[PDB]
């Protein structure tokens, strides 16, 4: 999300827009007391 | 392991060739040769024409000649002296004396990656003026052809012919920059970075492929001939390679020790 | 809001070859019709394969009349063993000054393919001779006498009821395209000389005149293709 | 194993302790096509010339240094006739055809004993000019026996020993440093090659198909595959071993392509 | 009316890496064909896994000939307990001056993965010895004698009918990519030294010469990947 | 011919909060992986509801 | 044809682009010998 | 491939963009040992 107005399209493909990762092959709390 | 390298062909060996362990993931692909070269790179600077141009002579030239040197730029990565294809590369380190210094050029950082023998691409011409508040005009003619140089008068003003012609021109804006891509035009098949051979059949310097090149860019201001200033000025030229291919690999330039 | 844009480095320039069109300042007009007059041109190569008379330097008898240059060959009676006409193939040589393929090549940069030359006899019908024509790719020197022009590539030719012999210089080449003029007369721009020899003497009865004549043509073959224009030579206007 | 009887035309060479083959860039190199640039009917192969020609190269001693090489061009070797090696019928053919096009089998020659050591390096580099010091005259058969080896100076390493041109006396005389043609000896094993030494082999082969800057280069000017032999570690032998072994070579053309008849070549 | 637009801050600039193309000033041309000549390059890594001869400083006998630097090892007869060759792994060290992976690494910034080095014997067949080669990740000091190089990671090696032994330095690392040269010689850019020791003496009959020799190669393994180029070092041209 | 356009008053400016992105000058790169280390933050309010010790002026 | 890159669209209709004619209601050679 | 963001369209037709050839009518290694 962030802040964009790009609900139509982006110009470049997303692999030119920002880096993606490798291949190693309603919110949540922060640590319970068991 | 326990193979011997004297057969000329050995493969690679991962960690489990002899040790315990598993092979690692491939990281990236900034390696493919039609992506690696696609970088905007200047090769040199250019003195700007302002009059009826004249171009330099063949290989020997006695004194008393009248040519305007350092106004053309035979754009190749290959080493070039005085805007005509040479075979070696100079660096005039002790320039004191008389007799004019030739315009040398070479594409420096191209060879330090180049492990090739034959090359194939298209290019683009990016120009930029270094002096401020300037407006200019770039021209071009293809390889295996030659510049037209004369002047025809219009209303008492001598105007040269390289304002017009067939081959394309380009007029910049108020201190703008001009760029366009340019395709193949060479009589031979692929660009050589090494060559045997000679230009003609016999009695020729062995090594310069005179018609396996690209072309040249010259800069000039849009003014009539008689309204020319006394201060000279300069402009640079940039090339970025495109859609490249490559064949039959070879060595690299020798690094110092020294 | 407007669509966001980013102007690139190419601002406000105009390229000469720039493949696009511009807004008209006055439009919606009509024109006179066209269809009545025939003879269109789609390609100039339909133009380029028409015969054209070559032009040579006159043999050493300069007539003081204007432009003593000659579109034929004066065959001598005397026996000598050097060719009749020998000229190179560089399409800016002073033998290719006003041939068509020379003319519309003189403003282009590169071609590919064959080059027909043919030759039309003109003499009395009771005269008859045997003439061979020969072509050689670039050797070191120039092939001069009949053994040298013999080994290479030739055709002999009769004189009969017809009057010509269509000849086509073959197209052997290092690279597929070739240049049109030689700034440095290299192997890429020349292709060896062309010559024709007299093989047996011209034979003719009494009381009919000596020394017959032969005209030369020059035309594009089938594969002759052009490319990539260049700015022209205005030297005709001065 | 290891016995390769190769028969072509009427000749037949075998090297009983050899290693194998080594093609380049395509696993079957002899395949080709007639060139597209021509229009004349090309003169293809014929069985009288499908041949191993052989020819003697210079011998080699203790006194050599590291990276010192011999290098023979091609097909320019056939012209000037080094080492008792001539094309014979083949030169009489390719004098008379302005376009020439062919690929090459090579297997080179030595045989050291079992009490020696020292590594050669047979490799054919593409598209080089390792036969001229810049005067403009290509070196010929007389000036080979005065050196027996090219002592590998720095001027080949920095690309300073390629033939330059007449600068013209309107200018300044220059200060050259670099040329694009060079040899970097720490690097020379990127070409088709195999270490030949007294360890395992005696004679060993390369193989290469065509490469070119154009579909067909000229007859008597081009030189694509210069082959060079260079020593990496020198020999050592006690008094009683066979002094100064001898080197020859064996060159085979495969699928020749000729084009364009004229008179036999006479140099201008 | 025209479509409303808004030019952003990036006006008229040109980026060197800018992934787009520009309008041609002359187009619709053809070219000579390609397919006849073999040997393409898709990736330079097909290039990068070729053997390459390393280069070392000569032992203290400087021959006054040009560039006394040596692509082999002169094993001494004498018994001492220090290694034969010890060199680090920083891909700009003066032992990695003209290896291929050093050479095409010298203009890139970061790699990942293994580095094969192999070594080819050259000596008389009646000679035979036992040589181990060993590798250690960065300790405080440098591992010097045989216990230290013993504990870490090694392989012993015979002399027989073959002549080599393919060795691969494993790839242990804090971070997955690693640098190519060390501006500050840190843990991210070095990975400990490499050495080889003689384990038992070279053994050889009479009347055959002393002190055999071994060549070194250096090649990329399988996982060796490169990234993200940088401007080059023009110091070869001066 | 080109499509006719009309630049509005907002030319060449850059707003700090401007919700758009810019062309990269170098792209197509990869990165080390992420997933091994735990403890993400989606909102700082998951952060904000942790106890915190106040601070007072000391008695005279 | 000529030289264009206008394989998508032109802006104006073609009657505003260039004049068209009235209503009066593999290439060819240049003249045979019959 | 190379480096582009042109996953939508190019402006000119590709015969105006870069030269194409004539008509003469998972990677691979670099030369085996047979």
């Amino acid at each position: 999300r962030g802040n964009n107005g790009n609900m139509t399209f982006n110009y470049y493909a997303n692999t030119y827009q920002n880096s993606v990762d490798f291949s190693t092959s309603i919110l949540n709390p922060l640590g319970y007391l068991k | 392991s326990t193979d011997n390298a004297e057969t000329g062909v050995i493969e690679a060996g991962n960690t489990d060739t002899d040790f315990s362990g598993e092979l690692a993931a491939p990281g990236s692909n900034h390696t493919n040769v039609k992506f690696l070269f696609d970088r905007s790179r200047l090769l040199n600077v250019i003195k700007v024409l302002e009059k009826d141009a004249v171009f330099p002579r063949p290989f020997p030239t006695q004194e008393g000649a009248q040519q305007d040197d350092g106004y053309f730029c035979l754009l190749t990565p290959r080493p070039t002296v005085a805007s005509r294809p040479a075979t070696r590369f100079g660096l005039y380190a002790n320039p004191s004396g008389s007799g004019v210094l030739a315009n040398t050029s070479l594409d420096f950082n191209f060879y330090s990656l180049a492990c090739f023998t034959y090359f194939r691409s298209d290019l683009e011409v990016t120009v930029v003026s270094l002096e401020p508040d300037l407006e200019f005009a770039v021209g071009w003619f293809p390889s295996g052809s030659e510049y037209q140089a004369s002047s025809f008068v219009y209303d008492q003003l001598h105007v040269p012919f390289h304002f017009t012609g067939r081959t394309p021109r380009a007029f910049a804006s108020k201190g703008g920059k001009v760029s366009f891509v340019l395709p193949w035009n060479s009589v031979s098949s692929v660009l050589p970075v090494r060559w045997g051979g000679a230009s003609k059949l016999s009695s020729a310097t062995r090594g310069l492929p005179a018609h396996a090149d690209w072309g040249t860019i010259y800069a000039f201001v849009p003014r009539p001939n008689e309204k020319k200033s006394t201060a000279v000025k300069h402009v640079a030229v940039y090339i970025r390679y495109k859609n490249a291919r490559a064949w039959c690999p070879s060595m690299l330039p020798f690094r110092s020790y020294k | 809001g407007p669509i966001p844009t980013a102007p690139r480095e190419n601002s406000l320039m105009f390229l000469s070859t720039l493949p696009d069109d511009t807004v008209p300042a006055y439009g919606n007009v009509r024109t006179p019709p066209v269809n009545y007059l025939p003879g269109e041109i789609t390609d100039l190569l339909q133009l380029a394969r028409i015969p054209t008379l070559m032009a040579f330097e006159r043999v050493p008898e300069p007539v003081p009349a204007s432009d003593t240059y000659v579109p034929y060959v004066a065959v001598p009676t005397q026996f000598d063993d050097r060719p009749l006409i020998s000229f190179p193939i560089t399409l800016s040589d002073p033998v290719y000054q006003n041939t068509l393929v020379g003319a519309i090549s003189s403003n282009f940069a590169n071609y590919r393919g064959c080059i027909q030359i043919t030759l039309t006899f003109c003499g009395p019908m009771m005269a008859r001779g045997k003439f061979l024509l020969s072509y050689s790719p670039p050797n070191g020197t120039q092939p001069q006498t009949l053994s040298e022009a013999m080994q290479c590539t030739y055709s002999i030719w009769d004189i009969g009821l017809n009057s010509s012999w269509t000849f086509v210089v073959p197209y052997i080449s290092p690279s597929d395209y070739r240049e049109t003029r030689a700034i440095t007369n290299s192997v890429y721009s020349a292709d060896g000389w062309f010559s024709l020899h007299k093989l047996t003497k011209i034979t003719l009865p009494p009381d009919c005149p000596q020394s017959p004549c032969i005209l030369f043509f020059a035309s594009a073959g089938e594969d002759y293709t052009l490319r990539l224009p260049v700015d022209c030579n205005p030297s005709y206007v001065f | 194993d290891r016995v390769t009887t190769q028969t072509a035309g009427n000749t037949a060479i075998n090297t009983q302790s050899s290693l194998g083959v080594l093609c380049a860039y395509v696993e079957d190199p002899t395949k080709s096509d007639p060139p597209s640039s021509s229009t004349d009917q090309p003169t293809t192969t014929f069985t009288a010339i499908d041949r191993w020609y052989t020819g003697r190269l210079n011998s080699w001693t203790k006194a050599v240094k590291t990276f010192s090489f011999q290098a023979v061009p091609l097909p320019g070797a056939f012209l000037s006739r080094q080492g008792g090696l001539n094309g014979g019928a083949f030169t009489a053919t390719l004098h008379r055809h302005f376009l020439m096009k062919c690929g090459w089998q090579v297997q080179v020659q030595c045989n050291l004993t079992q009490f020696h050591q020292g590594a050669l390096l047979v490799a054919m580099v593409p598209e080089t000019t390792l036969d001229v010091k810049p005067d403009g005259k290509a070196k010929s058969l007389q000036e080979l026996n005065e050196e027996q080896w090219v002592e590998m100076s720095d001027d080949y390493r920095t690309g300073k020993n390629m033939p330059f041109q007449s600068l013209g006396t309107y200018y300044r005389p220059p200060n050259w440093t670099w040329g694009p043609n060079f040899i970097n000896p720490y690097q020379v094993t990127v070409f088709p090659h195999q270490i030949l030494n007294a360890r395992t082999s005696t004679s060993v082969d390369i193989n290469v198909p065509y490469i070119g800057e154009t579909p067909t280069q000229s007859s008597e000017t081009q030189n694509s595959w210069t082959l060079l032999v260079m020593v990496l570690v020198p020999l050592d032998y006690k008094e009683g071993a066979t002094t100064d072994p001898e080197i020859t070579f064996s060159v085979r053309p495969t699928s020749p392509y000729f084009n364009g008849l004229r008179n036999r070549y006479t140099a201008g």
